C-alpha cells in the first residue's frame, strides 16, 4: 500500500499535474497540506453544489480529512501548523463553524477591520503568518491583496523541518553538472551513500531519505524517456510498496526554491467553481452569504546537508 | 551498489503520517549554501 492517505494522494497528484502543465518550465513547489486544509475548512461551511465540487475534487468529505491532517502535524517540534479566520465584527460566525476552526491545530478566529484599515489587517496577517513560518513567508499577502471590500480571509500556515537520520558530509558535496530546461548548469551536489529504501517502477526509479520524527522524503526521476514527466497516484502507490533496502550512491543538489501562487484558475479547471461566484454556498459559515475571491498560497523548500526545512501559506479571500 | 544521481528534473515529496507537507518539481536549483 501507499505512505499516503489515498483520497489525499489523488487531489495533490491531480492538482500538480495542471500546476506543472502550466508553467514553462515544469518548476513547481506548494504544500497539499495546507491547500487540502483551507479547501478542507470551507468544505466544512459549505452547502449543496459548491459543497459537492469541494468533496469531488478532494475525494472525500472534510471530516476525515482534516482529522488525519491535523494528526500529520502535531506531536513534534520539528514541525508547526496554524488556522485562523479573520473575520469583519459585521460577519457573525456560526458556532459549528467556529467548533471546526477550534478543532484545528493552534487555532483562532479574530476580528479584522477590513473596512476601514486594510492595510492594518494586511499587516497583522502577514506577521501571524510569518511568525507561524519561523519568519520563511513574510509577506504571503502582496501589496493591495485586502482590499475595504473583504469581509473575511481564512488562511493556514505550515512549518516543518526534517532532520536527516544520516546527513550528508559537508565535505562531500562537490561541483556536478545538472541539466536544467534551460541548459546544463554546474551546481554542488550532495553525496552519501547508504542503505535506504529505492524502488523503480515503469522507468521511474524513487530512493527515500529517512529523517526523525515520523518524517520522509521521496525523491524521484522520471524515465529518461521523458524527463519531463510528472508522477501519478498510481505510480507512486506501486513505487512505496515496491520500496526495498538498498546500498544506494546517492547524488542530489543542494536547493532553496520558492513560489506564488493565485490558485483560483486552476482550482476551476480541477472542478470547484461555484465556491468563486456570488452563488456560493456558505451558508456553514455564516447566516451573512460569503464567496472566495481569490486563493493566494505561498510555499518555500531548502534541501542541504542536515535536513529538508520548509514553509507554506494559504489565504482564502472572502467577498460579500 | 546503486547510482542514483538526481541530475535532471526530479520530484520531491516531504511526508509525515499520510499527509504531504511539501510537493515539488524542482527544474533549476539554486544553491542556498552549505547547512
Amino acid at each position: 500500500g501507499g505512505f499516503l492517505r489515498d483520497d489525499h494522494l489523488e487531489f495533490a497528484l491531480h492538482l500538480h499535474r495542471r500546476l506543472a502543465e502550466a508553467v514553462p518550465d515544469g518548476e513547481v513547489i506548494w504544500s497539499p497540506y495546507s491547500v487540502a486544509c483551507a479547501l478542507g475548512v470551507l468544505a466544512a461551511g459549505a452547502r449543496a453544489t459548491t459543497r459537492t465540487e469541494l468533496t469531488t475534487l478532494l475525494g472525500t468529505d472534510p471530516a476525515p480529512l482534516l482529522a488525519a491532517l491535523d494528526r500529520a502535524v502535531t506531536d513534534s517540534p520539528d514541525l508547526a501548523s496554524r488556522t485562523v479566520l479573520w473575520v469583519s465584527a459585521d460577519v457573525p460566525v456560526r458556532s459549528s463553524f467556529r467548533a471546526t476552526m477550534h478543532d484545528r491545530p493552534d487555532s483562532d478566529v479574530r476580528t479584522a477591520d477590513f473596512r476601514t484599515n486594510p492595510e492594518g489587517v494586511r499587516a497583522t496577517v502577514n506577521a501571524d503568518i510569518a511568525d507561524a513560518t519561523r519568519g520563511m513567508i513574510r509577506e504571503l499577502l502582496p501589496q493591495g491583496a485586502v482590499t475595504p471590500d473583504l469581509r473575511a480571509i481564512l488562511t493556514n500556515a505550515l512549518w516543518a523541518k526534517a532532520r536527516w537520520t544520516t546527513p550528508f558530509e559537508a565535505h562531500l558535496t562537490r561541483e556536478g553538472t545538472f541539466r536544467t530546461p534551460r541548459g546544463p548548469k554546474r551546481v554542488p551536489f550532495m553525496h552519501r551513500t547508504k542503505t535506504m529504501p529505492y524502488a523503480t517502477a515503469r522507468g521511474w526509479r524513487m530512493v527515500t531519505l529517512h529523517a526523525h520524527d515520523e518524517l520522509a522524503v521521496d525523491v524521484l526521476l522520471p524515465p529518461g524517456t521523458n524527463a519531463a514527466a510528472v508522477p501519478t497516484a498510481p505510480l507512486l502507490t506501486a513505487l512505496h510498496r515496491r520500496s526495498a533496502s538498498t546500498s544506494v550512491e546517492l547524488a542530489l543538489p543542494r536547493f532553496e526554491l520558492t513560489q506564488p501562487h493565485q490558485l483560483v484558475e486552476v482550482l476551476a479547471e480541477a472542478g470547484v467553481r461555484t465556491l468563486f461566484t456570488a452563488s456560493a454556498d456558505l451558508s456553514g459559515i455564516s447566516t451573512v452569504p460569503l464567496y472566495v475571491d481569490t486563493v493566494i498560497h505561498q510555499a518555500r523548500l531548502r534541501v542541504d546537508e542536515r535536513g529538508a526545512e520548509g514553509a507554506a501559506a494559504t489565504a482564502a479571500m472572502m467577498l460579500l | 551498489t546503486i547510482r542514483f544521481s538526481v541530475d535532471r528534473p526530479f520530484h520531491i515529496v516531504v511526508r509525515r503520517r499520510g499527509a504531504i507537507l511539501f510537493l515539488g518539481s524542482i527544474a533549476d536549483p539554486h544553491d542556498p549554501g552549505p547547512a
